[PDB]
């Protein structure tokens, strides 16, 4: 599946990362959770802390995010919230 | 340290 | 209805200020991202910035939350997770 | 200023 990006405050180069990230995470894993986990704990060893991730089928957000580090996308069936907030 | 406030929503 | 606290980190009063604020957005919005933000904007202004809020029927979670400010509940027909980081 | 890491799922 390519990404579909819905919502980015996010360098290009970082959105990519995001989504090879996430590819990676659901080659692996099939639960929302884990795919989440998966790409938080990797965006904050790359980025620095503090990343959330949300992935899931049916799901809306409000959050607070750090300039340039925030980014909503579908990749499969997901929507994934992939943000810097702390 | 900026920030910004977002929304989002799965839609039909 | 009554919520299903299914993970708390969270005094027993921020708790049920968490439930209260959530059945007053489910009576006033049926979009997710509306019961989210009304949660978030309750919580910043009550309990200082910052908060976050997801709403929604199915999806997955991976967050890093500062000490005694997490809760997930179900309430009615949605799982909302609420959380303060940064 | 302590944190935690937290993973929530909705599960069937």
């Amino acid at each position: 599946r390519k990404a579909v990006i819905k919502n980015a405050d996010m360098s290009e180069e970082m959105q990519q990362d995001a989504v090879d990230c996430a590819t990676q995470a659901l080659e692996k894993y099939n639960i929302e959770k884990d795919i989440a986990a998966y790409i938080k704990k990797e965006f904050d060893k790359k980025y620095n802390p503090t990343w959330h991730c949300i992935v899931g089928r049916n799901f809306g957000s409000y959050v607070t995010h750090e300039t340039r580090h925030f980014i909503y996308f579908y990749l499969g069936q997901v929507a994934i919230l992939l943000f810097k907030s702390g | 340290t900026a920030t910004r406030d977002a929304g989002t929503q799965v839609r039909l």
